[PDB]
């Protein structure tokens, strides 16, 4: 009756997979809380989580830091008081409201009453980097707040490296999740699928969380397609429903990459009952993902298309060409929500020409697109650089620093005696060496 | 014809007023209707006020309520509606069975002017609170009316307002940047005037301090009973209670760290 | 001499006629002959078009010889309007074709001339239609009893449903929090007159209007202390607020419903 | 616990002065508290005096409290009491009908006591407020003769005023043949209130007079003029003086002493 994620929600921090090292990192620091407050937050323990008021959890979609920050609230005895960005967090409201609770204790956590915090609150200020025009100066108070609290704090975001997060960087306990390993994953949905009366090849729940790329939640929705989909599933069918299932309502890119690149079309037998007609329609049925997926696999086929005397080789290196000149195409359309009208070239351009020319058979496999979380990694590492270059511009364009921020490297690695030494003599000092450690690394 | 809920407020005024009472800490409310009469608590939307009404069936004209049914309604929505009403208007509630919706009818003493609206109902899951009549430490009671500006007076001085019993002695204090705030009213009784009287029934000393933004809420009662109790102890929220011919508004408020 | 002598017996009169303009009227040029004033203007979005017509009747003394077009911009002018003290008396003054008209209030034992210039704005536009003049119902009511069941109605929906039934005068609008309905009847009260509602019926009437200038319309209710409303099916529903030796009249259209 | 009781009353105070009527105090501070922000009242023997000039630098607020609008004053020593009106409004407004107020501070004061004293005893609110430190400014007692003197209602002084600024952004005032006027020259039209000496016996309180001796033309900027109409809030009728060099001055009596706004024309 209810979505599946909601009735296969964690209900326990045991049942978070993935981040167990931030989940850990997180209840320790709602742990000590109290003793950090009876210290005045001055005592970075072994943790450093010590000397923050309040903890910021971020990550990608769907990983559980919702869960955990509930979850973690709840096992330590200590009452909830949410917010998210369905509420106004104007900072005029943020103090006409939530304010007057920092210092306030649960009125619910009398009527509860071993617990030892069930009178106290843990605010959760959720999805902040999602406070718009609707929360001015949002940002601002509740970065105040994270320095004059007197109860636990937890801020959750997706994008931590914003620059409307900037006001957050300093004055909170940042802790990060990561994208959930995929075995936490597989297994997890297996459990699932048995309590769900269904089976699955563990390659095509494989795939789905490549696809997913680890958005748990999705995964989860998407598995939950089958079931809702088909009136009745039997012994025999399981094995069957999967490919109608896969082919078209789950990995859906992968069945357009294969057709693109099946040879058997660009012959001229199939060359007309698969016209050049379809081959281009196949790209309008998901043009945002067709072109990643060719460019992703069109130099992993057996080509059976080649002219008489072309080698891989030289095929590929037309494909290429294409794929390159397709993207000169796809930037201009993108740079004029009006130039839609170019997309048939797109389609041309980005795969169908691309395929015809290496299509045939499936050497490897249909892997998802590598450019997206790739893309991540060259981003979310660009606002690193950037950071460190707005610390070292005292002492080259942002550029210049990570093509001869090389020797730093040396005097701020090597050996890891004469450390204070250098470390200082950089003026750098705890979250400057963090940050530059994690990009150097 | 067709309901299982008839009520038929005396005045309509009258549920204005309950309403306009805790309609600006508390949002989704369920009213739970019985034989007897209406009961219905929620909780502050910052988790630190709850608030306890009370409607008794002796304040309606005409109540039926047959089966025991729940109205889960948002109180800014109600509020637009009740102030359609005028003065020679006799509010009836009306509920079917299972109901997705209200009805709230406007009559008028001449039959000649009807106005009845429909109030789609809200699907709340209440954290019901279990409430028990306590011993605490002080009990006073004052005009309401005087509750409120000393309320208001020192809520200019401090985000926070310290009420001390001590010595059977009411003692309100504010201490702020700009400067402090100190109230002090001693017992009495005027058989004048028994409404402007200052009761006080001390058991033991009683030292707490509150949101000063609270209290300007609670405060908004005081447009139900002419009087203000208040029962106070060192380990429970305080409780500030408004009493209705047949029934009362009642808050409780909890304090803040020591 | 002055080609344009108009003095109001009270120039508390020209302030509460204007008042219906104000808002939903920008400009409106004023035009003046041997018999009074009169003027209209229509909204930007060619919804509502307002009339007025004043007569010598509300004058202590008119003489516009040959007649006159004064163009001006009602948010400045109600400024000028409001600099009057309730013991003054106003009076408008044009020379040969106006490049700006003149306001002097007075009083009758003190010394005391109050002369304000107003520059005249010219939007050369001058179209005065009308061609409605037999209404399938006719209605009245007291302009506040009507600002209120607007206003009322204003809270649950962007449209307002002006039901004329068998001898039964509905107001109705349905929205997302609720549905809001007015039933008044025609009804006379011996000892109150002005109270009463009269509706004479013919055919019945089914029209709804946006409730954005429905409100704007009941701020003529300044101008007298009861409103006229004619209703014709598919044709601009006609509000006239009745005044001693003239009227204000809105004309808004509907809305096509099927 | 037993320390319960206010501290105003047995402090050892330079300074103790009780009120005829709280709200007159309340009402004071109204008069110049939309102009200034910051002020210190010199406490004598004799009385209360305080002054202050706007952040722009042109208007000037003067007030004097004589020892008569006290019910009992004592200040036994010259005391400089600098505090915020913003504060002192919230204090002030704290008081009710029927309640005393009593100025207290003690030889060494680094905040002022307000106390409220009621009928029924049962009933005492202290209010401590923190005092500020102004550069206080030296009483510019420059009495300048004025080429016309002239006094009408407060009531109708204060229209005139607020109903021309709504032309423009520059009031004109001239006393040209003993006749008032009141010119507004703005973008959208024109305004002019002219106001001869008017002398009434049934009701005295309703009179213009006036004293020409040099004709007047001046322009101040409406904006002041808008906060310095506020003294209407304590005087029936305000007193005006004009001079062709010296600033406007407008006083509204009052039966101790008097408010005063000395603003510059705009040159
Ligand atoms: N790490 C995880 N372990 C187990 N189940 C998970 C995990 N992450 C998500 N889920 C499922 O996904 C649903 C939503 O997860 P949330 O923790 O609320 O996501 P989130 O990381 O806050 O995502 P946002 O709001 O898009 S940032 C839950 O109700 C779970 O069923
Ligand atoms: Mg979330």
């Amino acid at each position: 009756d209810k979505l599946w994620t909601v009735k296969y929600a964690p209900t326990n921090l045991q049942q978070v997979c993935g981040n167990k090292g931030s989940v850990m990192k997180l209840k320790n620091w709602l742990a000590n809380w109290e003793n950090s407050k009876k210290n005045s937050f001055k005592h970075a323990g072994k943790d450093g989580s010590g000397v923050f008021r309040a903890a910021m959890l971020y990550g990608p979609p769907g990983i559980g830091k919702t869960t955990a920050a509930h979850l973690v609230a709840q096992e330590l005895g200590y009452d909830i008081l949410e917010q998210n960005a369905s509420d106004v967090r104007s900072k005029t409201l943020l103090n006409a409201g939530v304010k007057n609770a920092l210092d306030n204790m649960s009125v619910v956590g009398y009527f509860k009453h071993q617990n030892l915090n069930g009178k106290h609150f843990v605010i959760i200020m959720d999805e902040v980097d999602g406070m718009s025009g609707g929360d001015r100066g949002g940002v601002g108070q509740l970065a105040q707040f994270c320095r004059k609290t007197s109860t636990p704090l937890i801020l959750i975001c997706n994008e931590r490296n914003l620059p409307k997060m900037r006001p957050f960087d300093r004055v909170c306990l940042d802790i990060q999740f990561r994208r959930p390993d995929a075995n936490s994953i597989k297994s997890r949905l297996m459990t699932i699928a048995i309590r769900e009366k269904f089976k699955l090849d563990p390659n095509v729940i494989d795939r789905l969380i490549q696809t997913t790329r680890g958005d748990i939640r999705q995964v989860i929705n998407l598995l939950s397609t089958i079931s809702t989909t088909t009136k009745t599933i039997n012994h025999e069918n399981i094995n069957e429903i999967s490919k109608a299932w896969e082919k078209n309502i789950a990995l859906k890119p992968f069945d357009i990459a294969h057709k693109m690149l099946d040879g058997q079309i660009y012959s001229d037998i199939g060359s007309r009952n698969f016209t050049l007609n379809d081959k281009i329609a196949l790209y309008f049925d998901d043009f945002d993902f067709t072109p990643l997926m060719i460019q992703e696999n069109y130099l992993s086929t057996r080509p059976s298309v080649l002219k008489p005397g072309q080698s891989h080789l030289e095929a590929v290196a037309e494909a290429a060409n294409c794929i390159s000149l397709g993207d000169i195409v796809e930037k201009k359309i993108r740079s004029s929500e009006q130039l839609w009208s170019l997309l048939p070239l797109h389609a041309v351009l980005s795969s169908v020409y691309p395929a015809s020319k290496v299509a045939g058979h499936m050497a490897g496999r249909i892997n998802f697109t590598a450019w997206l979380g790739q893309n991540s990694k060259s981003a979310k590492y660009y606002r690193l650089l950037q950071e460190i270059h707005y610390h070292t511009r005292l002492g080259x364009x942002x550029x210049x620093x990570x093509x001869x921020x090389x020797x730093x490297x040396x005097x701020x690695x090597x050996x890891x005696x004469x450390x204070x030494x250098x470390x200082x003599x950089x003026x750098x000092x705890x979250x400057x060496x963090x940050x530059x450690x994690x990009x150097x690394x | 014809m067709a309901s299982m809920l008839e009520a038929k407020f005396e005045e309509a005024s009258l549920f204005k007023r309950i309403i306009d009472g805790f309609k600006d800490c508390v949002q989704l409310v369920n009213f739970q209707c019985k034989e007897d009469g209406i009961i219905a608590q929620a909780v502050d939307d910052s988790r630190v006020l709850l608030v306890s009404l009370e409607i008794g069936v002796e304040a309606f004209q005409e109540y039926r309520c047959d089966h025991p049914v729940t109205l889960g309604m948002d109180l800014t929505s109600l509020s637009k509606i009740l102030r359609c009403g005028n003065n020679t208007d006799t509010l009836t509630l009306i509920a079917d069975n299972t109901p997705d919706s209200i009805i709230l009818l406007f009559e008028d003493t001449k039959k000649d002017r009807i106005a009845e609206y429909s109030l789609k109902l809200m699907d709340i899951d209440a954290d019901f609170l279990k409430i028990e009549e306590l011993q605490y430490d002080s009990t006073l009671s004052l005009p309401s009316s005087e509750f409120s500006k000393i309320v208001r007076d020192l809520s200019q001085l401090s985000d926070s307002i310290n009420i001390m019993i001590t010595k059977e002695t009411i003692k309100f204090v504010a201490d702020g940047d700009i400067g402090s705030g100190s109230v002090i009213i001693k017992p009495f009784v005027d058989m004048e005037h028994p409404e402007t009287s200052i009761k006080l029934e001390m058991d033991q000393p009683v030292d707490l301090t509150f949101g000063a933004k609270y209290l300007l809420d609670i405060i908004k009662g005081s447009s139900l009973s002419d009087r203000v109790g208040i029962r106070l102890s060192s380990e429970a929220p305080a409780l500030f209670q408004f009493d209705l011919k047949s029934g009362f508004l009642q808050f409780f408020l909890a304090p803040k760290f020591n």
